């Protein structure tokens, strides 16, 4: 079951997630705040439980199960999640417009001359200001992906309403000193900026 | 001439003999009436029916009568259930489960599907009506089915939903397996089960191959179970009043089953056994301590017909289907026997 | 109602077991399969296993089995016989097993959907001992400068411009829990680059439980 990692919409309107995969099975609905445990919104393909706004409507007529809001409401930003059985979709996060979309900040930092003397060396990749709160964040070595020595935080509420997240990838002063560049690639609704940073310093 | 689908408390019928001193026959003779002497099924002239063994009060009506069966027949010498120690005598009995039918009061009938392929689940050309079941052995055990039926022309795979992990299989052997468990004469707690492993192991490669149709030709391993009490994680069984307790593990090792053949697997497979004293209580979360075993040769031969399989899930990213050896409960032992038939009201 | 309550979540060292408990209440524990779900930080959720309440049948996804067990306690007084509490136990913790663990049930009869839920509890799995941070400079290459906290345990650190006196364009961005078992965050404030040179920025970090107080000037250098 794989679901978009996000989805966005203005309230009156009306939205649609989809989850492919589900194998032909039953399938259920989940709906989930931020720091609460997930409660179901559908089951047997298109069955509320009592208390579900009659706004919500599910469909599976095959591999494709699809959630429907119809006049959508701030209450509505959550993460909907499609499950069959023991599967569950990654989950789509729900973002009602309250604000414009903004765009990420990018700021890549090499790793300094001190921390390099001490036999150590980290590329920090923070992401400000960037609504709705759904980013993914990549790193690159010249032209090759780089997965090891990555951590990244998940995006967390700013003061104004935005998000903010960071990305560390840790490496030794022998694999930094021996790459051309080094970039980290921020993805924000479709859209992708990048910054890089060179071991040829200024 | 029509009919719905209803639950009506049922009666049993046996041969039991009144003066046999076997528990069983002691048990049926006061609760069950003579075997139907005249018995009499009628095609249902070109009827289609919904049969559902997963879904089916007789299971649940069978299991109450084995539950009142043993509490009434088998006595251990401590029963420690709640804040309960209750102790009384403990005479070793005779025990061999004998065949009990089941019967419907009036105005109800047993539709019995006749069709030779039934999975238990679904539609059913070949419909009859009786008054009574065949004669079912009420035998418990767990992980395999003993002294049962055997499908008619092929391995048969009973599931509510083979999608559904949570939904045990029942696998419907076509060729019997002889299973044979002999505590020596002269520890008197071990014993052994010898099987045959050339029968068994190409036994096994049938069902791997019947599973492998349902789960679009996946890799079939098996495990052995994943945890649980012991009555679960050891084949366990009742031997002439003894609770036998058997390791599977090489019951089910995959490198005998494989296409290549070869390896010393077409030997005896000798399952080492246990015959134990503490037996947690099925009816209600307690412990019976019963005596030690009788001396001499304790041995009973029994047919391996059917197995009880768990499918692991949670699989996604992986290309092979992994299932242990175990059940939900005993009541799939009885859907086994029961999937045939079905309650129904005539009005 | 239906209940599900659960307890036993915290903050545990690499390696090491945890247990958390699931206390039911509403209907017969014998009756319904116990399942547990884990959910790291903005991740999907994933199914651990299933533990059947009647012999302690377990089913486990092929990511837990050696690490996980699902047990359970029957009730004992027959007044009271509906209640049950079932138990998960997960060993060799790592800090990727840092997660809200939940306990679930389906409908009447049935084991999926899960319908009923238990409010989940946090377990996070960091280091063993309490290490001070190592505090780095990022200097500019607009003009945004920071100071790189790195490699501390526990939790927090508080991070502080010029004594307080910069306060415009401060972010100081929540601390990463790295496999390790170590935290580490960054303090970045924009200023205007014509300031780079005039006048001083020094970042000024302090973590209590170390007792570590570090003030670094972030200088922009030459090239
Ligand atoms: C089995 O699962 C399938 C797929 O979800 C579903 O269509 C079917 O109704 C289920 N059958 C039973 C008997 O539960
Ligand atoms: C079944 O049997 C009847 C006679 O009882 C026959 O006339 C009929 O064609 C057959 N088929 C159906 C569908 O009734
Ligand atoms: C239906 O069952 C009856 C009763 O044994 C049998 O005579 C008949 O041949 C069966 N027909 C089919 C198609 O299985
Ligand atoms: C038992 O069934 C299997 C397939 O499930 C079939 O290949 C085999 O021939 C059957 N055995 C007999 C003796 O009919
Ligand atoms: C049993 O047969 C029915 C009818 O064809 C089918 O829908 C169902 O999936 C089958 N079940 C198994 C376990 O083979
Ligand atoms: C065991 O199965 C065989 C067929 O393989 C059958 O002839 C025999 O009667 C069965 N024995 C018992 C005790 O049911
Ligand atoms: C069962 O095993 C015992 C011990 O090996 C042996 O004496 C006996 O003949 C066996 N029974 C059968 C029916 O093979
Ligand atoms: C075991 O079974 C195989 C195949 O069915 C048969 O040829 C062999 O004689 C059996 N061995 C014994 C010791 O009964
Ligand atoms: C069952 O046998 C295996 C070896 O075949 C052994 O490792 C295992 O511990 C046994 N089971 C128990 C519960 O002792
Ligand atoms: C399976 O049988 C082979 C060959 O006899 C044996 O070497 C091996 O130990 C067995 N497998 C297991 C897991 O015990
Ligand atoms: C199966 O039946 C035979 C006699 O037919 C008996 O000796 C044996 O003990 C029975 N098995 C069980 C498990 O009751």
């Amino acid at each position: 079951l794989t679901q978009p990692a996000s989805m966005s919409a203005s309230p009156g309107q009306s939205v649609t997630i989809s989850c492919s995969g589900t194998r032909h099975i039953i399938s259920a609905w989940f709906q989930q705040y931020p720091g609460k445990p997930p409660k179901l919104i559908i089951f047997d393909d298109d069955k509320r439980p009592s208390g579900v706004p009659s706004r919500f409507s599910a469909s599976r007529p095959g591999d494709t199960a699809s959630l429907t809001i119809s006049n959508v409401q701030p209450e509505d930003e959550a993460t909907y999640i499609c499950n069959t059985y023991e599967f569950f979709g990654g989950g789509t996060k729900l973002t009602v417009l309250s604000q414009p979309k903004a765009a990420p900040s990018v700021t890549l930092f090499p790793p300094s001359s001190e921390e390099l003397q001490a036999n150590k060396a980290t590329l920090v990749c923070l992401v400000s200001d960037f609504y709705p709160g759904a980013v993914t964040v990549a790193w690159k070595a010249d032209g090759s992906p780089v997965k090891v020595g990555v951590e990244t935080t998940k995006p967390s509420k700013q003061s104004n309403n935005k998000y903010a997240a960071s990305s560390y990838l840790s490496l030794t002063p022998e694999q930094w000193k021996s790459h051309r560049s080094y970039s980290c690639r921020v993805t924000h609704e479709g859209s992708t900026v990048e910054k890089t940073v060179a071991p040829a310093e200024c | 001439p029509v009919w719905k689908d209803a639950d009506t408390t049922l009666f049993c019928a046996s041969d039991a003999k009144a003066h046999e001193t076997e528990v069983h026959n002691v048990w049926a003779t006061h609760a069950c009436v003579p075997t139907d002497p005249n018995p009499q099924e009628i095609h249902l002239e070109n009827v289609t029916e919904n049969f559902n063994m997963w879904k089916n009060n007789m299971v649940e009506q069978m299991q109450e009568d084995v539950i009142s069966l043993w509490d009434q027949s088998l006595q251990p010498c401590v029963k420690l259930t709640g804040g309960s120690v209750i102790k009384q005598a403990c005479p070793k009995i005779s025990f061999d489960p004998i065949p009990i039918h089941y019967c419907t009061p009036a105005g109800y009938v047993i539709l019995k599907c006749n069709d030779k392929n039934f999975n238990g689940t679904g539609p059913c050309k070949n419909v009859s009506s009786v008054q009574c079941t065949h004669g079912i052995k009420p035998v418990v055990s767990t992980q395999l089915l003993l002294n049962g039926s055997l499908a008619e022309e092929e391995i048969i795979i009973r599931s509510e939903n083979l999608t559904n992990n949570a939904k045990t299989i029942i696998v419907h052997l076509n060729k019997s397996v002889e299973i044979n468990c002999t505590r020596p004469s002269n520890d008197i707690r071990k014993a052994y089960c010898e099987i045959n492993g050339t029968k068994w192991n190409k036994v096994l490669k049938q069902v791997t191959e019947k599973l492998k149709e349902h789960f679009n030709n996946k890799t079939i391993i098996f495990q052995p179970p994943s945890g649980g009490d012991l009555e679960i994680t050891m084949h366990s069984f009742n031997c002439r009043g003894e609770f036998f307790y058997c390791n599977t593990t090489q019951l089910f090792n995959n490198t005998c089953i494989g296409n290549e053949t070869m390896k010393g697997c077409n030997g005896t497979i000798t399952l080492p056994c246990k015959i134990k004293q503490i037996i947690n209580m099925w009816q209600g979360t307690g412990q019976a301590m019963y005596a030690p075993p009788i001396d001499g040769k304790i041995n009973c031969v029994s047919n391996i017909t059917g197995i009880l399989l768990t499918r692991d899930g949670g699989a996604n990213n992986t290309s092979n289907e992994t299932f242990r050896p175990g059940g939900g409960n005993i009541k799939d032992n009885w859907r086994s026997e029961l999937y045939k038939y079905k309650v129904v009201q005539i009005e | 109602h239906v209940q599900l309550v659960q307890s036993g979540g915290g903050v545990k060292k690499i390696g090491a077991a945890v247990r958390i408990s699931c206390e039911v209440s509403g209907y017969n524990f014998m009756d319904q399969f116990i399942n547990w779900v884990r959910q790291a930080p903005g991740q999907g959720l994933e199914w651990m296993g299933w533990m059947n309440p009647i012999y302690g049948q377990v089913n486990y996804s092929w990511r837990f089995q050696g690490r996980v067990t699902m047990t359970r306690q029957l009730s004992q007084d027959p007044d009271d016989p509906d209640w049950g509490t079932a138990f998960m136990e997960l060993r060799g913790l790592r800090v990727d097993d840092t997660a809200v663990y939940y306990c679930a049930r389906g409908p009447s009869g049935e084991n999926y959907p899960f319908h009923y839920w238990g409010q989940g509890v946090r377990v996070v799995v960091s280091s063993p001992s309490t290490k001070g941070p190592s505090v780095f400079p990022l200097a500019p290459s607009t003009a945004a400068l920071g100071c790189l906290v790195k490699d501390y345990f526990p939790e927090p650190v508080t991070v502080s411009w010029n004594s307080g006196a910069l306060t415009s364009g401060v972010h100081t961005f929540p601390a990463v829990l790295q496999s390790s078992g170590l935290y580490s965050l960054s303090s970045v404030v924009t200023v205007p680059s014509s300031s780079l040179g005039t006048q001083t920025y020094i970042c000024n970090v302090n973590h209590k439980p170390s007792n570590t107080k570090v003030d670094k000037r972030v200088e922009p250098k030459s090239c």
